[PDB]
């Protein structure tokens, strides 16, 4: 029953500064200790730092000591971050959340978590794709199509003068250190279907605005 | 506590008024 | 080193986030789970003046108790600001053990000297993240559910000589006070107290006011007159302002046929006074159900007179700082950075 | 960071064990604690002080640590317990609160299958742009876990390499993706590739041709 709400730009520049908002409605923000955690999609945690109440004592993840700034605006019920020169690498899930501190125990644990924001760290602008074909797997074969270096989100896919349309699954995109985005749509097959049932996949890229035809041997 | 209505009260049996507090005392 | 600073301290509490007592409410709102493993670091060949009337923490307890009970009791007519009739429903009420500790870059400071009067020099002294648990019960006259002194009875005190300064009394055995109040008239209760128990220890008491005042006559009597909560005994119990008369507690004639189980006639009201602030209030006519306080008396607040070959010692209470100095004695806080 | 098993499975109403190896200035150190994350949702404080539970939490979930290394022990599974779980002590070699490495429990469901693995060359199209992106595909698979590794003349590559996370295929079975991406003779200037996968503990390889 303890809230936290985060909030940030969700689309930011690398080589700028990360500005993340923690607000804590109902007062409680002076008692206690309060943390930064971040979690890359599909990856694992890590702790940032903390900031006292009052203090202001803050504590900071050594590796992220020389980037990382944490404020507690008491009056507004606020706990924030700002993090400098940002990278490709610094493109996470953030949270704050409440901490229990006693120093000579242990017992660092965070009890209280806010729900979380998504931080893309991307300099590149609107953008179509590469669609290249992929070839005939296994026992029985598997192909389809690589939609490479594109932004921002989504697309689509289907196949053989596009005649193909279940045995498929489109993959998560997965964002490039380029700032790009690129993911493959694929079909499991049976091996007798190739030859001269061939295989034409649909990406279509709505903000950029582009098309594909796109044939497999 | 108010200290006068205290003072005040208090002297009615001859004694004097004391904020204990947001209460009245009587010596 | 360390210099004496101030800090905000933040609440250990136990309070289990499932219940719907006012107490348990806001301590999970406002405060982290308990310490599992407290530490203390006893500080050899160190001394250290404390003073439990200017300890800055009994100040923060003080702001809690309020906040706790200003969000959780809200009266049906409330006498301040003009026409409040503002909603009354019938919560759970029971004070639970606050801890209260200090964050890295600030220590508890704990004496340890036994019979410690609670200001002045302590000689044996430790160190500690958090306090032991403090319950916020709001009481005149009697210190219920508190501490017990170590060793003997130990007087406590700004200035002796000082009869405006008010005595704070520590005992050192409990007398447990039974505090009923029959279900189906509404406004009538009976605080039961063992009569043997209680004499045995209010001259323990006498014994130990008469080393500080060079062996005069000790002597109770009635609050010599003011407000019915601190002239009568008020504090609360199971969200209920009990008003008890604790005449025949104060007795002479025993401290001798005295034994007997000691009543007082209590009588819970409506149209009350505030502890937070000047005004008046209004709650409910009171819960039905036999209501209880099993209360444990630890100690007693206590106001003296002006000189001859006696001395005279009425019940204090108001100065609700006082009950959280009763238990924040021992203890201060200190910047090490 | 602490370690701790990729996947834990088991049937529902059984009872499970996820690691968490630590160290003397850690665990041998602090009090434990575990995060149970459910996707794709934030995480809950699970376990505290080495095994405590917030008010609304089975003791069916249970804490231990032994030395410098923890548990969490599982009992009475349900689905709703499906998620990923996290340790959590704090250091003081480095001063920070130290994350295990992360585990996912997968509670069953269907039989157990092993992934089906798949490389693709970079294309014709791709290479006639100076470029080269070998995609490794995983599919088929029960429970949703894997690791990937890419080898190049049998040497590490951890340059220019992407993974998208399982992903539910119209089956319930899970599905991955890697992604390889190099420069033109960086694709010919290199013998035998090879995407490797891990799967419940076996690794399935496969390589390519310039
Ligand atoms: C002071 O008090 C503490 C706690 O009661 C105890 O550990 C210690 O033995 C005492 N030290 C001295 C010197 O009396
Ligand atoms: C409590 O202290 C008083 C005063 O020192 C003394 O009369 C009495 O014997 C003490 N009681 C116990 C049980 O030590
Ligand atoms: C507390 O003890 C010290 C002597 O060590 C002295 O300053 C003071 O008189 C005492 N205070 C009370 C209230 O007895
Ligand atoms: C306490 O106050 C009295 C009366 O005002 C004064 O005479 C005396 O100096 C003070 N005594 C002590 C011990 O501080
Ligand atoms: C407290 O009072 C109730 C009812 O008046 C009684 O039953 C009970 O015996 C009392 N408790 C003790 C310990 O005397
Ligand atoms: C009061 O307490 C005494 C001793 O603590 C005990 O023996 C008895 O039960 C009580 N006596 C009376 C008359 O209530
Ligand atoms: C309490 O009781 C005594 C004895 O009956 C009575 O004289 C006195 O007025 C009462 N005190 C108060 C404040 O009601
Ligand atoms: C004080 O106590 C004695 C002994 O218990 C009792 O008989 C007497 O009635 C009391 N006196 C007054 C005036 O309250
Ligand atoms: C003091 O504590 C007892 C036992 O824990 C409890 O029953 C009682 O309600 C408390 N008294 C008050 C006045 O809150």
């Amino acid at each position: 029953e303890v809230q936290l709400v985060e909030s940030g730009p969700g689309l930011v520049k690398p080589l700028e500064t990360l500005s993340l908002t923690c607000a804590v409605p109902g007062g409680s923000i002076r008692r206690n200790y309060w943390s930064w955690i971040r979690q890359p999609p599909g990856k694992g945690l890590e702790w940032i730092g903390h900031s006292y109440g009052s203090g202001g004592s803050t504590n900071y993840n050594p590796s992220l000591e020389s980037r990382v700034t944490l404020s507690v605006d008491t009056s507004k019920n606020l706990f924030s971050l700002k993090l400098t020169s940002v990278t490709a690498a610094d493109t996470a899930v953030y949270y704050c959340a409440r901490t229990v501190w006693y120093y000579t125990s242990g017992t660092h644990y965070f009890d209280h978590w806010g729900q979380g924001v998504l931080v893309t760290v991307s300099s590149a602008s609107t953008k179509g794709p590469s669609v290249f074909p992929l070839a005939p797997s296994e026992s029985t074969a598997a192909l389809g199509c690589l939609v490479k270096d594109y932004f921002p989100e989504p697309v689509t896919v289907s196949w053989n003068s596009g005649s193909l349309t279940s045995g498929v699954h489109t993959f998560p995109a997965v964002l490039q250190s380029s700032g790009l985005y690129s993911l493959s749509s694929v079909v499991t097959v049976p091996s007798s279907s190739l030859g001269t049932q061939t295989y034409v996949c649909n990406v279509n890229h709505k903000p950029s605005n582009t098309k594909v035809d796109k044939r497999v041997e | 506590x108010n200290l006068h209505f205290c003072q005040l009260r208090c002297k009615s049996l001859g004694l004097l008024g004391r904020c204990a507090x947001t209460f009245c005392a009587c010596v | 080193v360390w210099k004496d600073a101030d800090t905000t301290l933040f609440c250990a509490s136990d309070a289990k986030a499932h219940e719907t007592e006012v107490h348990n409410v806001w301590a999970t709102h406002a405060c982290v789970p308990t310490d599992p493993n407290p530490q203390e670091i006893h500080l050899e060949n160190v001394t250290e003046n404390f003073n439990m009337w200017k300890n800055n923490m009994v100040e923060q307890m003080q702001e809690d108790v309020i906040s706790l009970w200003d969000q959780s009791l809200q009266p049906c007519v409330k006498l301040t600001g003009s026409v409040i009739k503002q909603a009354c429903p019938k919560i759970s009420f029971d004070p639970i053990p606050i801890h209260y500790c200090t964050p890295a870059g600030y220590v508890i400071l704990k004496c340890n000297d036994k019979n410690f009067n609670g200001t002045g020099p302590c000689k044996n002294v430790s160190s500690v993240q958090c306090t032991h648990g403090i319950k916020p019960v709001v009481s005149t006259q009697l210190l219920l559910n508190g501490s017990l002194a170590e060793e003997e009875i130990i007087i406590r005190s700004e200035n002796l000589t000082n009869n405006a300064k008010t005595i704070i009394v520590h005992l050192n055995k409990s007398v447990e006070i039974n505090c009923t109040r029959p279900s189906n008239d509404i406004r009538k209760a009976y605080c039961e107290i063992n009569g043997t128990k209680w004499n045995k220890v209010l001259k323990q008491v006498t014994e130990k006011l008469k080393e500080h005042f060079n062996n005069k006559t000790i002597i109770f009597q009635p609050p010599s007159g003011g407000d019915l909560e601190i002239t009568m005994h008020s504090f609360n119990c199971r969200g209920e302002f009990f008003y008890c008369n604790t005449t025949q507690l104060f007795n002479n004639t025993c401290i001798k046929g005295c034994n007997g189980t000691i009543t007082l006639p209590c009588k819970i009201k409506q149209i009350i006074n505030m502890w937070q602030g000047t005004g008046q209030a209004m709650y409910a006519p009171p819960i039905d159900g036999k209501i209880n306080c099993v209360s444990n008396i630890t100690g007693i607040l206590l106001t003296r007179d002006g000189n001859t070959s006696n001395e005279t010692f009425r019940p204090g209470g108001g100065n609700i700082k006082d009950n959280w100095r009763s238990e924040l004695y021992k203890y201060k806080v200190v910047q090490i950075e | 960071v602490l370690t701790q098993p990729p996947s834990v499975s088991a049937a529902p109403g059984q009872k499970v064990t996820i690691s968490c190896s630590g160290s003397s200035s850690n665990i041998g150190r602090s009090y434990v604690s575990w995060y149970q994350q459910v996707p794709g949702a934030a995480p809950k404080l699970l376990i505290y002080d080495t095994n405590k539970r917030p008010s609304g939490v089975s003791d069916r979930f249970s804490g231990s640590k032994s030395g410098s290394s923890a548990s969490l022990a599982i009992t009475g599974l349900q689905t709703g317990d499906e998620a990923d779980y996290y340790c959590g002590a704090w250091d003081g070699s480095l001063n920070v609160h130290i994350f295990g490495s992360g585990t996912k429990l997968t509670v069953l469901g269907q039989p157990k299958a092993s992934p089906l693995v798949t490389l693709f060359p970079p294309s014709s199209e791709e290479l006639q742009a100076n470029k080269a992106t070998l995609v490794c595909l995983i599919s088929d698979f029960y429970p949703g876990v894997v690791k990937v590794a890419w080898k190049a003349d049998g040497n590490s590559v951890n340059t220019g390499v992407e993974t998208t996370t399982p992903s539910k295929q119209s089956n319930n079975k899970y599905a991955a993706s890697s992604y390889l991406s190099l420069t033109s003779d960086q694709w010919k200037s290199h013998k035998s590739y090879s995407c490797q996968v891990t799967h419940e503990g076996s690794t399935v390889e496969k390589t390519v041709a310039p």
